RNA sequence: UACCGUACUGCAAACCGACUCAGGUGGGCUAGUAUAUAUACUCAGGCCAUAGAAUCAACCAUGUUAAAGGAACUCGGCAAAAU
RNA sequence: GGGAUUGCUGACUGAUAGUGCAAACAGUACUGUGAAGGAACUAAUGAAACUGGGCUAUAAGUGCGCAUUCCACCAAUACGU
């Protein structure tokens, strides 16, 4: 079970696991309270993945620890790295998924809301 | 000429040159082995004879859903 | 006697002189506060960090 | 955006000692990262099988708890936790001098290494995995053995 | 050209680009005038835009391999032309000539050929710019498909005050007691629930 | 239990940036450190 | 003569450069007939500490130039050594002059840049401990005639029997 | 004890003399490896020649000795 | 039974003096001849990296010895020697 | 009086000038215990001092990009495209 951050498992072998897209606000408002809590502890899982992934290779993340790693900007073949990739659309997922979140927590009436926002 | 309003004043200067931590900041960074600064952690218990006792009530708790296994919704969309 | 060592090093000292609390704690440190926000220093204290 | 205030040394000194809070909710969405670190090709061949190791080492954030990294594991990656030891890194200096000679400095954000010490799952224990010699003449070998070269420098040619 | 880049006023305020990439055009100006080339790519700068055009703007290239000294490799490649310096050759007479952005029906905006009679036959076609489509190289693992990610499962029907829908389990009554389908047995495996078990037993032996 | 030519000073050793360990550190630094093994009661030099 | 150009500018400008002192050594003082020659750059010494060795050099063949150089136990000859090897590489390999003819009929030392430094001179006033450099220039002419060796040329003490 | 004007190129450069190295009259040259040193030090292999072929030596044959060795 | 410190340096080339600065910098532990933490040699331990190479300059600094005298030197036995 | 947008405004300046700053990070590096002081650095071209050697001894065209005015659709009252 530390096989889920110990490696991709699927990188070694010239296969690539995830060729699509992180998940939008506008797909995202349309899943239930259950239904982002099992994907924000998916999402959560396959972050610490990524990072360690990319932490075994030395690249770096976010664009603005590639001017700090003095690597330059676009023209280098490490944006182009794919655990590069799927790392910003899982930050995107995540960060979307708290979006969501709020606005719900935002769009109630009750003192019900008092406790929607302490569970977020 | 308030306190809080001259503190707010220097946050909102200070909102301006954030990010990674360039300039003087990289020196003002080791002020945490310097002076036992307390990073954002949530107490847990109290001392009372200086033993600490950890409350369990505010023993760390997470609520994982019961199985992230054959659940059909991924972190990544096709496009 | 051999001079130009007067600054002896000390983290209480420079905390509890130029820090922010006693900057705050009258109202003239408080307008020296204001004109460093007014020149524009990146370092309002000796002992702000983040 | 909102992001990191500026703390002052004299302000923690003042508004001292966080009290722990009244209640404590169960954690849903939890915003806790972890990472491993390079291990051993052994090391990864021992995980690519079976799944598991003695001492794994993690890169987390400064404001975790070792209650908090031994509690995660156990609840999301099914692991037996022993015991956490947590060292507070500083962030790493970087230099990438401009286009006129300036000398840019960086510091990167402040992490947190936690040494998780792990327990055999259930009933897999013999993966544990380890002649003598007397210990007299461990020492007596030890003592006669030939001195550690001083260190060179580096300018210096060997 | 200047080398200052940024006193240029920005042009091309609306953008409508004559000349497009993947089409026959003549060399107006340079070093080598009254040739012809394709469009490999347009470098669409609002301040310096700049035409690559098929193997006419012929410089050699010294391409670096990191070293220090004079370890390089040189390879011909076609310098940048200006956008300015280009024309569109007319397939009739082999001559420039100038694109005008004319309407024809449904609206839509086509390039014809500068005629007091602009209407079909006339029109030059635009090749698209786009064709990166992920959809072809889908369906791999850890991803889900567009109707799957579409479906409408949350509802406000549900979700009501219920502060005693505990089922008394616990600690899974506590998280819907505090506003939870099913906690994982790891998870509440992970606060010990045998400290006072294993003395109770003892105490009972 | 103990690298005695690390002990003694003659071989490099584990984390080798330390090079004067403390009462703790002595078990972690040792080159032959086993993390299976169990952790001794007083832990010792 | 070069019909075609470097794709940036900065190399551009650096061909243009070099073709134009390659104008200027040519016709210029000596040029014409063939010539090896060779520039050495920032050599880590003084102009003095060169011209030291410099000015024994000046106007002998190239193997009794070489004999002054090996002779001596400066750090200067070394390099000067290395601006000699370079220039009678040029002249053999590059070009096609005979060798045992060439004379060193030009050489001289020319500034380099400076490295600024500070030395502390006390009672607080500051000094300067500035890195000098220097520049060789060697060209090594082909005579019509091999020239008097200038230095007799004995057996060692290996050659004993 | 301080110069009270600023030396000319001209009185430098005479005063420059005795900074300057005499030339070497002899050279002692080995015709293989075309190595140059003074006629009264060895340049070989054992001194400082990377060059150094053997043949600087031409003649070395002594066989026979008698001793004790002592261990 | 949490959080912070734990590398390295700390009479010093890493602190305070613009410096790899002959200066300034707190507490503790310690073996023998031996007897006091003084003194000479030494234990454990550490060091002989930050200009090197020979040689009879004058002269300068710091000392050893000096025949017969002895403050006669000098503003003043200052400085050395002496107990 | 003060704070931000616009100036088919300028016989204002054009990198030792103009703001202290035209710049990857200027109220920065750096100086000072502190309040406080406070730089240099555009792109090409490459003058002199300086130091070695040698010697002497056709006020035009052609392409693009806009602005003005025509036109035809216009919110139909300043132009909207
Ligand atoms: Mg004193
Ligand atoms: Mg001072
Ligand atoms: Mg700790
Ligand atoms: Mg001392
Ligand atoms: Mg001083
Ligand atoms: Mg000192
Ligand atoms: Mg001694
Ligand atoms: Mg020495
Ligand atoms: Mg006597
Ligand atoms: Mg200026
Ligand atoms: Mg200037
Ligand atoms: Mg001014
Ligand atoms: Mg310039
Ligand atoms: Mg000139
Ligand atoms: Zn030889």
């Amino acid at each position: 079970d530390v096989e889920n951050q110990g490696g991709l498992a699927c990188v070694p072998k010239p296969c690539v696991s995830s060729t699509g897209r992180g998940w939008k606000v506008e797909e995202l408002r349309l899943k239930s309270w259950q239904d982002l809590h099992k994907l924000w502890y998916v999402s959560l899982k396959e972050r610490n993945l990524l990072l360690t992934e990319m932490g075994l290779k030395h690249i770096p993340k976010d664009a603005a620890h590639q001017v700090m790693r003095r690597i330059p900007v676009g023209a280098a073949s490490v944006e182009e790295d794919p655990h590069r990739l799927r790392y910003t659309e899982v930050q995107n997922t995540l960060r979307h998924i708290r979006q969501v979140l709020e606005e719900r927590a935002a769009a109630e009436l009750v003192p019900k809301l008092r406790r929607e926002m302490l569970e977020v | 000429i308030g306190r809080e309003a001259v503190v707010d004043l220097i946050q909102q200067s200070a909102a301006k040159q954030s990010g990674i931590r360039k300039g003087w900041q990289v020196k003002a960074a080791t002020w945490v082995k310097r002076v036992h600064v307390d990073r954002g952690d949530v107490k847990v218990g109290r001392l009372e004879g200086g033993e600490f006792q950890v409350l369990p009530h505010l023993r760390p708790r997470y609520f994982v859903p019961a199985d992230l296994d054959k659940f059909q919704l991924k972190p990544y969309v096709e496009v | 006697g051999n001079r130009g060592n007067t600054y002896q090093p000390s983290r209480r000292k420079r905390v509890n002189r130029h820090g922010l609390e006693k900057r705050l704690s009258t109202p003239q440190g408080r307008e020296v506060l204001l004109r460093r926000l007014r020149k524009g220093r990146w370092r309002i204290t000796v002992d702000s960090f983040r | 955006e909102q992001e990191t205030r500026l703390r002052f040394v004299s302000s923690e000194w003042r508004s001292g000692r966080p009290q722990p809070p009244e209640r404590r909710i169960p954690i849903c969405f939890p915003n806790i990262t972890l990472q491993m670190m390079k291990l051993t090709p052994e090391q990864m061949d021992q995980v690519k099988e079976t799944g598991w190791l003695r001492e794994v080492a993690f890169k987390t954030t400064p404001d975790v708890t070792k209650l908090e990294i031994a509690a995660f594991l156990q609840s999301v990656y099914g692991m037996n936790v022993e015991r956490v030891s947590t060292i507070n890194y500083l962030g790493r200096r970087r230099l990438a001098i401009s286009r006129n000679g300036k000398r840019l400095w960086w510091r990167e954000d402040d992490w947190k290494k936690a040494y998780v010490i792990f327990r055999p799952p259930a009933g897999q224990e013999h993966l544990l995995t380890r002649q003598q010699r007397p210990v007299i003449e461990q020492i007596r070998e030890a003592a006669r053995a030939p001195r550690l070269p001083p260190r060179p420098y580096p300018w210096e040619r060997r | 050209p200047q080398a200052l880049y940024r006193s240029i006023q920005p042009m091309f305020k609306t953008n409508r680009w004559r000349i497009c990439r993947d089409d026959l055009v003549y060399i107006l100006s340079g070093p080598d005038k009254g040739k012809t080339g394709k469009v490999l790519e347009i470098i669409k700068d609002t301040r310096t835009p700049q035409v690559i055009v098929e193997g006419r703007n012929l410089r050699k290239k010294k391409v670096k391999t990191g070293t220090g000294p004079d370890d390089f490799f040189v390879v011909t490649m076609e310098a940048p032309l200006h956008y300015s310096q280009v024309q569109l050759v007319d397939p009739q007479t082999g001559k420039p000539m100038r694109v005008i952005f004319a309407y024809t029906a449904d609206g839509t905006k086509v390039r014809s050929r500068k005629v007091p009679n602009p209407s079909t036959a006339d029109i030059i076609a635009t090749p698209s710019e786009e064709d990166p489509d992920p959809r072809v190289g889908l369906t791999g693992p850890k991803d889900t498909s567009a109707s799957l990610a579409r479906q409408a499962t949350y509802t406000p029907s549900a979700g009501f005050p219920f502060r005693v829908r505990n089922l008394e389990r616990i600690w899974a009554e506590l998280q819907p007691d505090a506003d939870x389908x099913x906690x994982x047995x790891x998870x509440x495996x992970x606060x010990x629930x045998x400290x006072x078990x294993x003395x109770x037993x003892x105490x009972x032996x | 239990k103990w690298d005695w030519k690390w002990v003694l000073g003659k071989a490099s050793g584990r984390k080798p940036a330390i090079t004067r360990p403390r009462r703790h550190q002595w078990h972690y630094c040792n080159p032959e450190y086993d993390p299976a093994a169990p952790l001794p009661e007083v832990l010792r030099s | 003569p070069r019909n075609w150009m470097w794709y940036d500018a900065d190399d551009e400008r650096e061909e243009r450069r070099k073709e134009r002192q390659r104008l200027a050594w040519a016709m210029g003082p000596g040029g014409g007939e063939e010539v090896g020659a060779a520039h050495l750059m920032d050599v880590p010494q003084s102009m003095k500490k060169m011209q030291r060795i410099v000015k024994l050099v000046r106007g002998l063949p190239y193997p009794d130039a070489v004999a002054q150089c090996s002779l001596v136990p400066h750090k200067a000859a070394r390099y000067m050594l290395q601006a000699l090897e370079a220039a009678h590489a040029d002249a053999t390999e590059v070009k096609g002059l005979d060798a045992e003819r060439l004379v060193v009929g030009t050489v001289f030392v020319t500034r380099g840049a400076y490295e600024p430094g500070i030395s502390y001179h006390s009672k607080g006033r500051p000094g300067s401990k500035t890195f000098h450099r220097s520049h060789i220039r060697v060209v090594l002419n082909q005579a019509a005639e091999r020239p008097a060796p200038f230095a007799r040329i004995v057996a060692p003490l290996m050659s004993r029997r | 004890a301080t110069p009270k004007k600023k030396l000319s190129l001209h009185r430098r450069g005479n005063r420059r003399v005795w900074y300057w190295l005499k030339r070497k009259t002899e050279v002692a040259k080995c015709s293989y490896c075309g190595a140059l040193s003074g006629r009264n030090q060895m340049f070989s292999g054992a001194a400082g020649n990377s060059a150094c072929t053997g043949q600087c030596v031409e003649q070395a044959p002594t066989p026979p000795a008698s001793s004790y060795p002592a261990e």
